[PDB]
């Protein structure tokens, strides 16, 4: 408690609207519901209304890695590897600017042309909801046309299914034979001990 | 806490003036903005021209940044976000008129920005190349000589990632067209169909490989089992022969010695 | 104990199987042989008060009995011998104390008779 | 076809069992 | 099938037919019989021993010791008449 979005909810004079972006600006609660339903569990009304850096950095990294299917970390790594087989003056600045560029390129693709360091390192509420609103519109676009690609997914799952069923067959045959081998091995061990026991008793009465 | 660079050194100032001038002239600074650049200007500048240079450099680092109405009030915050290593050595009051006695701190700041710009371009180039490289990792790994499931089971997730990257390509491009009021995505769909055919081919190789391995394990198990049974036959054959043979030895000895004992006890005179 | 290692136990079996043959090597009688060689048997006497009877030859041609259970050392004899031969034989078992001397003399008297 | 080695081996087993269960003296 | 219907039982049956006590008991009786032969041969064997006729079956000969020396000639057991032949040597070399 003791947190007041109650007077933040006083959105006076909101009836007329203006929006120069092509995508719609979403109200905070719907924005968070959509972000959570996209499996960004970390997104909440409280954090997004008062955005802090390191929260937006984390959240943006999660969004970009999901929608682009790449590792941000791997990109920073290749950013620092040098040709050969006093530079800490620049490393922190370069890492921060490389992450900025990755976000910049990503948002250009979804109707935001001016992502910049402020959005990562001193986030502000309206820009944050604007950027995240662009993310949701892209996700909704993907969901609607995902039936265009259902045949590919189903073919892929069938083919992966055939691999798995065949590999199950392989392990079943190879497991069953191992059972056959041991039951013979168990019984042979009994007989081996029996013959050794026999000789040991017979030696008592020899020599 | 203090700037380790020898900012007061006049040779150092002469050097970094050249390096700042060279980069700005080479990259069309005096053309993109009408302000000309010269060694003399960096020797002692105007406040208006300094802000032009700072804004021009920072936009090369952060092109989407929206400069405020009075750039002097955000230079400190920009450097804080940039994580300028010599931030503490610069006081916010002197940014208002940099051409004064403290100009050396801002000449050094400009040179650091030039060096950051130079290094950032190389970083982004390596990032670009990494993206191209990462687009092929899966088909390259999945088309390596195939190993048994005991050492590659995450193969399935590699296949799924490859198909997911194809869909990511499709919807990323389609969405660009969608925001341009375009509705035909057949180019992207044809591109997705072609890439997906690559996927089908490579996994088809895994199906055939696995099928051949399965039919061959059947033969191998049949041979191993037959050999094992023959081993069991051998154990039973000579264990039984062993026991019966000694049983014969025991039986013969006992009748032998019984006949001896009869002779020892046969006291008939006859 | 792996069945692939059965050849190790097979080797032990072949060895023990022949250790049995050694232990059960056909022990000779040692008495049937001596009787076969010497044509001499030691049997209880017909009058078991006089215990030991010594028999010579393949058939019942020669035998003599000895007691040392009373005053009569010399038992009877299937070919009868005179008293003088019987007194000499009774002293050989008492004043000479030699079985071998008693044995060679008795059979010579008996075999010639 | 002629895998009657099993009968040959089972004949030995049955002989051994018959020797173990045998009772020497028998009358009527 | 050239296989085994049940190799586990097959082996089990052989072990269960591998009568240990029977053969051990046989060994006890054999050892007993040896004691009987030894004890019931002893008294006769010493009487034959006092004759001087000592016997080597380790080396296929028979010794005679009725001349107060170990130089009395031996007799092999092979390729001989024994028709008043072996007995004659082992009565004419004897005091």
């Amino acid at each position: 408690a003791s947190i007041f979005k109650d007077l933040e909810a006083l959105s006076f004079q909101s009836n007329a609207s203006r929006n120069q972006d092509v995508f719609p600006i979403l109200d905070l609660q719907e924005l968070v519901i959509c972000l959570q339903s996209c499996d960004f569990a970390l997104a909440t009304q409280e954090n997004i209304s008062r955005p802090t850096s390191d929260y937006m950095v984390t959240l943006y990294k999660q969004i970009i890695e999901n929608f682009m299917g790449i590792s941000v970390e791997s990109l920073l790594n290749s950013s620092n590897q040098e040709t050969g087989d006093n530079e800490n003056i620049y490393l922190d600045t370069l890492n921060v600017l490389v992450l900025n560029k990755i976000c910049f390129k990503f948002f250009e693709n979804i109707g935001v042309q001016d992502f910049n360091m402020t959005d990562l390192y001193k986030p502000e509420a309206q820009r944050t909801q604007r950027l995240l609103s662009a993310v949701v519109n892209y996700a909704r676009f993907r969901e609607e046309r995902m039936f265009d690609c259902n045949s590919f997914i189903l073919q892929m799952e069938s083919l992966l299914g055939q691999i798995n069923k065949l590999n199950d067959e392989i392990k079943q045959l190879q497991k069953d034979f191992e059972v056959e081998v041991k039951e013979i091995e168990i019984e042979y061990s009994l007989l081996s001990g029996h013959i050794n026991k026999y000789m040991n008793e017979m030696l008592e009465y020899m020599q | 806490a203090r700037d380790p660079r020898p900012l007061r050194d006049k040779n150092f100032q002469s050097a970094i003036q050249e390096e700042i001038y060279d980069y700005l002239k080479k990259n069309k600074f005096d053309i993109e903005t009408n302000h000309p650049i010269s060694i003399k200007f960096l020797k002692q500048p105007t406040q208006k021209g300094f802000i032009i240079i700072f804004k021009w450099l920072y936009l090369r680092l952060d092109p989407g940044y929206g400069f405020t109405k009075s750039i002097e009030n955000e230079i400190y915050q920009i450097l804080k976000n940039l994580r300028y290593p010599f931030l503490e050595s610069i006081n916010k009051s002197q940014i208002s008129a940099v051409g004064g006695s403290n100009w050396h701190k801002f000449l050094g700041m400009l040179h650091w920005m030039v060096r950051t710009n130079i290094k950032l371009d190389m970083c982004l180039n390596k990032v670009d190349r990494s993206l191209i490289n990462q687009n092929t990792q899966e088909i390259t790994i999945l088309s390596q000589p195939l190993k048994t499931l005991d050492e590659q089971d995450q193969r399935q997730e590699r296949y799924e990632l490859m198909v997911e990257k194809l869909l990511i390509d499709y919807f990323t491009e389609s969405y660009k067209s969608f925001l341009k009021l375009e509705d035909n995505y057949e180019p992207s769909m044809q591109e997705l169909k072609l890439g997906f055919e690559k996927f089908v081919h490579i996994i088809n190789t895994d199906v055939t490989s696995t099928e051949l391995k399965l039919e061959e394990l059947k033969v191998d198990l049949n041979r191993k089992r037959y050999k094992l049974h023959q081993q069991v036959i051998h154990v039973i054959d000579i264990t039984s022969k062993f026991k019966i043979n000694i049983q014969s030895s025991l039986e013969n000895s006992e009748n032998e010695l019984g006949n001896v004992i009869e002779e020892l006890r046969n006291l008939e005179f006859e | 104990a792996s069945i692939d290692a059965f050849s190790d136990l097979e080797r032990r079996m072949d060895g023990f199987q022949k250790d049995v043959a050694q232990v059960l090597a056909r022990q000779q009688n040692h008495v049937a042989l001596y009787e076969r060689l010497l044509q001499l048997r030691v049997l209880p006497g017909a009058s078991d008060v006089h215990d030991v009877r010594f028999v010579f030859g393949d058939d019942s041609r020669c035998w003599i009995e000895v007691a040392m259970h009373g005053d009569h050392v010399i038992g009877n004899s299937h070919p009868a011998l005179d008293p003088k031969s019987r007194a000499t034989l009774e002293h050989v078992l008492t004043v000479q104390g030699d079985l071998a001397a008693f044995l060679v003399v008795a059979r010579d008297m008996l075999l010639a008779s | 076809r002629a895998a009657a080695v099993t009968s040959t081996l089972k004949a030995r087993i049955e002989k051994m069992k018959a020797k173990s269960r045998r009772e020497g003296t028998t009358r009527t | 099938d050239n296989l085994l219907d049940n190799p586990v039982e097959f082996l089990k049956e052989v072990r269960e037919s591998f009568d240990i006590q029977q053969d051990v008991d046989a060994m006890k009786r054999i050892r007993h019989d040896l004691d009987v032969i030894k004890e019931e041969s002893e008294a006769r064997l010493k009487l034959y021993r006092s004759l001087g006729v000592i016997l080597d079956l380790e080396n296929d000969q028979v010794l005679i010791n009725r001349k107060n020396d170990g130089n009395i000639d031996i007799l092999p057991l092979d390729n001989n008449l024994s028709d008043f032949y072996k007995t004659k040597y082992i009565w004419e070399r004897l005091g």
